[PDB]
């Protein structure tokens, strides 16, 4: 057979008879196939082979259509004939949405009945964990259950009309506050009939449609696999919901066989509609001002709502900004915590006006701004705060009246749940439904109108596998639970969509749960816990090191030393500390040419063993270094010089030049210490265009060192830890401040998360920048070994306040470029802290005349506290350079450019000046 | 505008937040400045 | 140019540590407390306390509970005794077959066939077996044990 | 824009004014006039609502005098482009 459009066929073997009955069939179907688009890139071209496979079925749908579903299941559906939604989103990642689910429907008009339990990798290993969306998670929700109905005919028609009559039998049951009813079939099957997306996103309207899509998703999951409910709720460990879903949880814990089912269904759908009705009652929504409005939207803002959804802060200081709220408005208008979906995401109740007030004080209160050169500390706060899509304030006082009301009316209609199998997460306490004295229902209804939700705490789930089957799909509860367990070992499929997977592959999809190859059908988000413990290990030596993601590249300890311009520039303290067995790069700012550097790695690749290797460090600020060292360093390279490493300083280079580094030059790994987000995504990317070059870290929070690209330690890389370790070459490894196992320990084991109520995050090394430098191998003088000694130090939380005094007897300083440096307080260092904020500061017309007015002062400071004396000064009286003559002047060059204890000049370009 | 400054500097200091939660949009207007908001001729 | 003074201090002026500026780190300077002891000794306490705390918290405070390997290193982070490897050109790719070449076991062949480096008198130089082990076409291997020995043969002049 | 509605029984009934010409299209025949009009009252409380909900911040102490002549007629289901300065 030649079934065909484009340049796209299909070959079938039919019978002959049965050939003349296609060939008939085959006529008729091009009779309604429209032409090639070239590309078919139009709507209803098919753009692959199946793709016109499927058209043909689904046309034959309204012998040879048991024919064409077998060819079609072995040509194209390997093993995968009940996972049609694998090959469509196959179809989308290699061969749009809209076309894949045209194929996924056509082939369901065409299956007899689906009664066959599907091998979904065991159905995803027998914890399993239904979860169910609520109101607010997406603005056009209606639409959803429009594809659902529409391509989705032959599993879910049945419950749709289903709801339609016990909707339509439910609004004489009390009243119609419908003033365009609820026949949901009409409106789905007539799109002009359907009111606008304002009346269906009304809660009496809305609730009811919601609770239709989360069953139908269910009833989906069911047919598709061909497990019956009362089966597929035994699969599940337990089921929650959100703000509405709660009841769909319950409800599905009391499943059935599908009779039964129905039956639970209706329960659901009453019980909602009572609950819309009801609440939608108690507090209509009203006009609002469209000056109101005109000010909220001129502000970046939303329509207002009734629920108004900010994120980026923590539920106590929401918490403050309503009680100020509150304080302002009567008790009648108050704003209370509706929902807390996790620590940086949280959703209020109340009436629009209110909220809108609060999101005035929280617009006052909140910045745009670019404060990367501003302090972690003085930092202002950022925020995306936003209404949500609803129309009532569900979990606040002004539904708490309606309550007793949708109880009672509850109490006529026999609604009860009573025989749930599986457990039900409590909503607000996190109990089981099962062990309540009160009815599930009333505690069920009392947790939507009144009490707040605790989702985290309500979803403290010890699961491996989560499906969300609530509206909004990638913008649902889903993913939005996903963050909040991303580290935790918990994968969140939204059985509810059908999209191309995620491009970082985070959560999963109804092409997830619906696959039946045990490769993408059975996945496991990242368990840092576990997939970055920290091991042990022993050598046959006996030596025994700790086996990370780090170590394990090295070959020794996942302990490092940075480079250090003035610290690690000696040949000594490299070729010794290498030597102790612990990688060390050496640093080239105190190399100013390639033969300088050349004699040093030299000097060092003599003085360590063989079957050793070193690493370089090199500062990107500096063009002028990169453009000697790196050829440099391709030259050590293609020579064969045991350099390892090359740890790039302050400012992660460009793709290109990251490029260029990691193929040109042969490392073995690529140092790329970030100091900001931004620095991070950077190296992210990098890595991304080598998946398989290691790329170590090394990300230091400025809390310590030298030049310190000033951040927080914890915050950049508890957000960012997610995003790194979805790169298998990179390697983290972090300082900062580290100079002992017991400050390291934590980090290594990823416990440091736990005070941040995070996921524990381990980290493969640790490096030690400042605790290495009264190390007896290091070449610092010893006066400044005593002098770090003796200085104190400064608990983390205090880090920050250096900036304005010695704490722990070090500051910050400005550099000659502007960057920040850590210094020990000397007198030198608070005369440098001095004139960067008195002097140095000033533009250049009052630079000049305050520098002679303080320069009559500076002299003497220069003189008696700082590197570089007075040049004009003769035996202890200050002199101008002009005031000098030329044997004091040689005299003074001397003293200050040549060492008479050690008989020998400074260095011999100032002889050569002298 | 001797008045209206100080009126808005004392909203400001005092009132804001009770501005805020109140949703009360004030609108402070001086004679000698804002005479086309005072007689509506934008 | 104010960061070597710190390292030369017998020139600067009077050797007075206050004139002099040296970088460090507010966090890590209490932390930083002894006087002119080994860098090796340092990071050995680091390493030394770190594998204590693994050793009592994931291993119950025994040694013999640790795994062991001959070697330790030259692991990527982003990765019976008679076998015959018949290699193609279809597709044989080059890290798939030197890891079968390398075997299971962290041994010396294992070592010696999947290390990218190798060392000729503190020399890091290329892997001469990545080139000799290459794909080519007829360049049959044979281990006959899994530590006794390897050998690849070749049709040459229409001869294997 | 406002909408009359679709039909004008429940108009009639809370405002008390069953003039058969808005709701029985028997009366409106036989009066002449278009087909079974929507009430000027209606409309001019709907319109009424614009005003107070646009001109005014859906403030109760802003409705004061509110002068309407019904100039023309408007059908059931007519969508009317409202017009305020
Ligand atoms: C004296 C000193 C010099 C440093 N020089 C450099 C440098 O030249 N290039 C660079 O990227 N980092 C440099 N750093 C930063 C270190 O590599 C490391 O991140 C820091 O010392 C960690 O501080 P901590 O051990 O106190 O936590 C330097 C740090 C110090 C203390």
């Amino acid at each position: 057979f030649q079934l065909t459009h484009g340049s796209i066929e299909h070959t079938l073997l039919v019978p002959n008879d049965l050939f003349f009955n296609y060939s008939q069939l085959k006529d008729e179907f091009i009779k309604t196939l429209p032409e090639p688009t070239e590309g078919f890139a139009g709507d209803d071209e098919p753009s692959s082979p199946a793709e016109l496979y499927g058209k043909f079925i689904g046309f034959i749908s309204n012998q040879i259509v048991e024919l064409s579903l077998k060819d079609f299941e072995s040509r194209f559906l390997d093993n995968n004939n009940d996972n049609i939604h694998s090959f469509a989103v196959k179809l989308l990642d290699d061969e749009i949405a809209k076309v894949k689910e045209n194929i996924v429907k056509n082939y369901y008009k065409a299956v007899k009945s689906i009664n066959k339990v599907e091998s979904n990798l065991l159905y995803h290993c027998k914890k399993l964990v239904a979860i169910f969306g609520g109101q607010g998670n997406t603005d056009d929700y209606f639409e959803e259950l429009r594809e659902l109905y529409t391509l989705y005919q032959g599993l879910i028609e049945d419950l749709l009309v289903s709801i339609a009559e016990k909707l339509n039998q439910l609004h004489p049951s009390f009243d119609k506050i419908y003033t365009q009813g609820l026949n949901i079939l009409s409106w789905l099957k007539h799109p002009e009939t359907t009111p606008d997306q304002d009346y269906l996103l009304s809660v009496p309207v809305s609730c009811p449609v919601i609770c239709v899509i989360q069953l139908c998703h269910y009833t989906i999951t069911c047919k598709v696999l061909g497990l019956t409910p009362g089966e597929f709720r035994n699969s599940l460990k337990w089921s929650t919901g959100h703000s509405q879903g709660l009841v769909t949880a319950v409800t599905i814990a009391a499943s059935d066989s599908w009779d039964s089912f129905l039956k639970n269904s209706l329960t659901a759908v009453s019980l909602l509609l009572f609950i819309g009705s009801r609440c939608l009652s108690t507090y209509p929504r009203t006009s609002l001002p469209p000056t109101m409005l005109q000010d909220s939207l001129d502000n970046g803002e939303g329509r207002p709502s009734p629920m108004l959804s900010v994120r980026d802060l923590s539920i106590k200081q929401v918490e403050k900004f309503i009680e100020q709220t509150n304080s302002h408005l009567p008790r009648e208008k108050h704003i209370a915590i509706s929902l807390i979906n996790g620590a940086r995401n949280l959703v209020l109740s109340g009436p629009p006006e209110s909220l809108y007030g609060f999101n005035l004080n929280l617009r006052n209160q909140k910045a745009p701004l670019d404060q990367s050169r501003v302090p972690f500390s003085e930092r202002k706060l950022k925020c995306s705060n936003r209404f949500l899509p609803i129309f009532a304030p569900f979990h606040s006082h002004l539904l708490a009246d309606a309550t007793e009301l949708i109880l009672d009316d509850v109490k006529e209609h026999g609604l009860s749940f009573e025989g749930l199998k599986i457990p039900v997460y409590d909503t607000f306490d996190g109990s089981d439904f099962q062990a309540l004295k009160e009815p599930i229902i009333d505690r069920v209804v009392k947790l939507i109108t009144e009490l707040p939700v605790h989702w985290e705490e309500a979803t403290n789930h010890k699961a491996t596998h989560i499906l969300d089957f609530g509206p909004g799909g990638v913008s649902g509860l889903g993913v939005l639970t996903h963050r909040n367990k991303e580290g935790t070992g918990a994968r969140i499929i939204l059985a509810g969509t059908l999209d191309s997977n995620p491009i970082d592959d985070e959560y999963g999809f109804k092409h997830e749960i619906f696959q039946t190859s045990a490769d993408k059908a059975i996945k496991w988000a990242p368990d840092w816990l576990k997939e970055l413990r920290p091991t042990l290990v022993k050598n046959s030596e006996g030596k025994i090191y700790v086996k990370t993601k780090f170590s394990q590249l090295l070959g020794r300890a996942p302990l490092m030393v940075a480079g250090m311009t003035p610290t690690t520039v000696n040949t000594d303290i490299v070729s010794a500390s290498l030597n102790a067995g612990y990688h060390i790069e050496l640093a080239g700012g105190g190399y100013f040419s390639p033969v300088m550097m050349t004699r040093a790695i030299d000097d060092i690749v003599s003085r360590i063993k063989p079957g050793y290797g070193l690493g370089i460090n090199l500062i990107y600020v500096n063009p002028f270094m990169l453009q000697w060292g790196i050829p440099l360093i391709k030259d050590l390279r293609e020579k064969g010089y045991p350099i390892q490493s090359l740890t790039i300083g302050a400012g992660v280079p460009s793709i290109e030049v990251a490029t260029e580094y990691i193929e040109d030059l042969g490392l073995t790994h690529l140092g790329l210490k970030p100091g900001s987000v931004d620095a991070i995504s950077q190296v992210i990317a990098i890595a991304k265009a080598h998946p398989t070059f290691p790329i170590v870290l090394q990300w230091t929070g400025g809390r310590g060192g030298g030049h310190h690209s000033f951040e927080d330690f914890h915050q950049p890389i508890i957000q960012m830890y997610s995003k790194i370790r979805r790169c298998s070459n990179i390697v983290l490894v972090a300082g900062s401040g580290f100079g002992s196992d017991e400050d390291t320990y934590p980090y290594l084991s990823g416990y440091w998360s736990e005070k941040f109520n995070y996921p524990p995050m381990p980290f493969d090394g640790v490096l030690f920048g400042s605790r290495v430098m009264t190390s007896k191998e290091s070449h610092t003088s010893l006066a400044a070994k005593k002098l770090i000694v003796e200085c104190k130090g400064v608990p983390d939380q205090q880090w920050e306040q250096t900036y304005k005094k010695p704490t722990g007897g070090i500051i910050t300083v400005r550099s000659e470029m502007g960057e920040p440096i850590h210094k020990i307080a000397t007198r030198g260092v608070m005369f440098w802290k001095e004139l960067d904020d008195t002097i140095f500061n000033l533009p250049k017309n009052k630079l000049l005349d305050a520098l002679n007015k303080k320069r009559d002062h500076i002299i003497k400071k220069l003189n008696n506290d700082f590197q570089k004396p007075w040049f004009g000064k003769n035996a202890n009286g200050v002199c101008d350079l002009q005031e000098m003559t030329y044997k004091e002047v040689a005299n003074r060059l001397v003293e200050l450019m040549y060492v008479k204890k050690s008989h020998r000049w400074i260095d011999v370009s100032l002889r050569n000046m002298y | 505008p001797t008045l209206a400054g100080m009126a808005n500097r004392t909203i400001k200091a005092k009132y804001e937040s009770y501005d805020a939660a109140l949703s009360l949009q004030r609108q402070v207007l001086c004679y000698s400045k804002d005479a086309k908001e005072i007689y509506y001729k934008p | 140019d104010s960061l070597w003074q710190s390292e030369d201090l017998e020139s600067v002026v009077d050797e007075d540590v206050q004139r002099t500026c040296i970088l460090h780190g507010p966090v890590a300077s209490q932390y930083t407390s002894k006087v002119d002891e080994p860098i090796g000794d340092i990071l050995n306490s680091i390493h030394e306390g770190h594998i204590a705390r693994l050793i009592k918290e994931e291993y119950a405070g025994d040694e013999s509970k640790i795994p062991v390997v001959e070697y330790f290193g030259g692991k990527k982070p982003a990765s019976g005794n008679q076998v015959v490897y018949e290699i193609d050109s279809e597709l044989p790719n080059k890290q798939e077959w030197l890891d079968l070449l390398a075997g299971t076991e962290l041994n010396w062949l294992q070592a010696f066939i999947s290390t990218d480096r190798i060392v000729q008198g503190s020399k890091h130089v290329s892997n001469p077996l990545h080139d000799i082990l290459t794909p080519a076409k007829h360049s049959k291997v044979t281990i006959d044990k899994k530590t006794k020995k390897l050998t690849a043969f070749e049709n040459i002049k229409g001869d294997l | 824009t406002s909408k009359a509605p679709g039909t004008n029984e429940p108009y009639a009934i809370v405002s008390g004014d069953y003039n058969p010409i808005h709701v029985s299209r028997v009366f409106a025949a036989y009066a002449k006039l278009p087909g079974t009009i929507t009430h000027g009252m209606y409309s001019s409380a709907s319109i009424r609502a614009l005003v107070e909900e646009w001109a005014a911040n859906n403030v109760a102490a802003r409705v004061r005098a509110f002068k309407c002549d019904f100039v023309g007629m408007v059908l059931p289901n007519d969508t009317l482009q409202t017009t305020m300065e």
